[PDB]
């Protein structure tokens, strides 16, 4: 593909005022658009929303064979093996919670209160599967039970503070630095 | 290294009687008659050499970090060259993009 | 967190001038900044922003020490 | 109730929601002293008791409110301008723990509002700029004392036998 | 092309063939009005990105 732009000739750039001095407007230029750390969060981000939910779904597909050590029936006998066979389906990562020890639905936890009560500033997992048991026996028969699982939470995932999920993120930069935040 | 004519393998070199024979592992042998008297070689200064250089040289005008020379080129008359300067004696060699290579190349 | 009190170095009352000064440099500043957003002002390469006549208006002697405490002193409360 | 009031006394939440509650006068501008006013306390600013908080299970619901509701459509630009960005701040932070309806929106209008404020308050704190100007231009003095190269004659070198010079010859005047 | 021109020139025998030579010019395309617009935010670096004038550079690519 031939490129289509054609910019103006540089016989006619007039540039011959420019000090060295205006040349620092090109690095703070850089800077805004870079930010300072922004790569950070942006790397954060790209594993909350893209980065585990791909690792889970495809490369944690579970397919392994168990000899069978149940011999006490004639179908006990005949069965040699059992063959365990799931892969996760759902993905989910919130943002960071805590019980309050009122016996109720969980609240929002702050980067504050994780660091004063030495708490993580972490948000729960939430994860559905798919479960497929084989059963092998001596003729070479197989019998085959499927099982599907609701959404459940299996650990918490440590939140990046001013990422997606940290709660400072639906803040305005008065209520960062109401709770205590440092605002800048 | 000599190509077995039915399984394609390498087959080993012997000597026997001022004569090469090569024996595969499948039974056939032969008998090299000119282009197999070569039991080994080495070539020096492999770093430095016209070979190693010819893509690069090759290239020279057109890379924009290479060093540029104020001096007319005797094909196109371009009024500047290509310098590039290669191995331990510090060869020079003045190249454009027309074709023109200085040591006649 | 505040422009001190008396200059560090001296300690000639540069304090009591220091609230008036500061409202004065934001009004001078308005005179001059032009099209250029707030914080690229320490980049526009084309400022000339003086403050000698008005620290002399409001008093203050022409010693290095109290003009210097006084022109470089961070407030907290621009900052927070 | 002394230990949910140990738990909710280091929430950054009920510290924001005290001062708000402080600002309007609902609750003594001083820390509690007595185990009455610290009830008192969060009893306004949780807006139920210790012991009903728990017996059931809302917590945000009823959070304090600020008492002045100013008109925050005039933070379209258009003690006021930082009453309504502290005001407007407190009232969307509460909204956001509530999962209020249309709370992304209005998030990005008032984050717009307080970056024009920002732009304000990075206004009030600049300190001045100064560029020494060169007199013959206009603008920033470009002038060096930097190394020019220069292609010198020769014979700065060599004489006119080819041989370099020596100056080893001191002439004093 | 102003090179092939007086080369052409030249071996014609034309005693002006000089003055077919044009003179080199290099420069960028970042102007004074540019670094003005830059401080006062209405242009940033995907601006300048956009309209050719600068490009992100790797240290493979450098
Ligand atoms: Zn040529
Ligand atoms: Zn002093």
């Amino acid at each position: 593909l031939r490129p289509q732009i054609t910019y103006g000739p540089i016989e006619t750039v007039d540039n011959e005022e420019l000090t060295e001095a205006d040349m620092l407007s090109f690095i703070s230029a850089a800077v805004n658009s870079t930010g300072l750390i922004g790569y950070n969060i942006k790397s954060f981000d790209d594993l909350m929303d893209n980065g585990i939910p791909q690792i889970v779904k495809q490369m944690f597909n579970v397919d392994i064979t168990y000899k069978d050590q149940r011999d006490h029936t004639e179908i006990d006998k005949l069965r040699e093996s059992v063959q365990i066979q799931f892969n996760f389906t759902d993905v989910n990562i919130e943002r960071p919670q805590h019980r309050n020890y009122s016996q109720g639905n969980k609240i929002n936890l702050l980067p504050n209160k994780a660091r004063l009560c030495g708490l993580s500033y972490s948000g729960p997992v939430n994860l559905a599967a798919e479960v497929i048991l084989t059963a092998h026996y001596s003729n070479g028969r197989q019998e085959v039970k499927r099982a599907s699982i609701p959404p459940f939470q299996v650990s918490t995932f440590p939140i990046m503070r001013g990422s997606n999920r940290c709660h400072t993120h639906h803040l305005s930069k008065t209520a960062k630095k109401e709770i205590g935040e440092d605002p800048n | 290294m000599k190509i077995c004519k039915a399984c394609s393998s390498c087959m080993v070199r012997t000597y026997v009687d001022g004569n090469i024979i090569f024996r595969c592992s499948c039974g056939e042998s032969v008998q090299g008659d000119s282009q197999n008297l070569l039991v080994s070689s080495k070539v020096y200064h492999t770093g430095e050499m016209e070979d190693k250089y010819k893509i690069f040289i090759k290239n020279a005008p057109f890379d924009p970090t290479n060093c540029q020379i104020k001096k007319d080129c005797p094909n196109c008359h371009l009024d500047y060259l290509t310098q590039i300067c290669i191995g331990s004696q510090k060869i020079i060699i003045l190249v454009c993009r027309c074709g023109y290579m200085s040591n006649r190349g | 967190m505040l422009i001190p009190v008396v200059c560090f170095t001296c300690g000639f009352p540069i304090g009591t001038y220091a609230a008036i000064f500061d409202k004065a440099r934001t009004e001078y500043i308005k005179t001059k900044m032009g099209g250029t957003l707030p914080q690229n002002i320490p980049l526009d390469a084309s400022l000339q922003i003086e403050l000698k006549d008005l620290i002399t208006a409001l008093g203050i002697p022409m010693r290095v020490c109290c003009r210097t405490h006084l022109i470089t002193t961070l407030d907290y409360r621009k900052y927070y | 109730t002394k230990v949910l009031l140990t738990e909710i006394l280091l929430d950054p939440m009920y510290d924001y929601a005290a001062t708000v509650a402080r600002i309007d006068g609902s609750i003594p501008m001083h820390k509690p002293r007595t185990p009455k006013e610290a009830e008192y306390e969060f009893k306004t600013v949780i807006g139920r008791t210790p012991a009903e908080l728990l017996s059931q299970k809302e917590f945000y619901d009823k959070i304090y409110t600020s008492k002045y509701r100013p008109d925050f459509t005039q933070l379209t630009r258009l003690e006021k301008t930082s009453t309504l960005i502290y005001l407007r701040a407190y009232e969307l932070f509460l909204k956001y723990l509530q999962n209020a309806p249309n709370f992304n929106s209005e998030l990005a209008e008032f984050k717009t509002y307080e970056n024009a404020y920002g732009e304000q308050k990075a206004l009030l704190a600049q300190q001045g700029f100064y560029n020494i100007f060169d007199p013959n231009t206009g603008r920033a003095d470009q002038r060096t004392r930097l190394f020019e190269y220069k292609r010198l004659p020769i014979s700065t070198l060599y004489d006119e036998r080819g041989l370099p010079h020596k100056w080893t010859i001191y002439v004093y005047k | 092309q102003a090179c092939y021109k007086a080369a052409e020139a030249r071996k014609k025998g034309d005693k002006d063939w000089e003055k077919h030579k044009i003179p080199f010019i290099q420069n960028t395309r970042f102007t004074p009005q540019m670094a003005k617009d830059i401080l006062a935010g209405t242009l940033t670096l995907e601006d300048l990105v956009a309209q050719g004038i600068c490009e992100f550079i790797t240290p493979e690519e450098a």
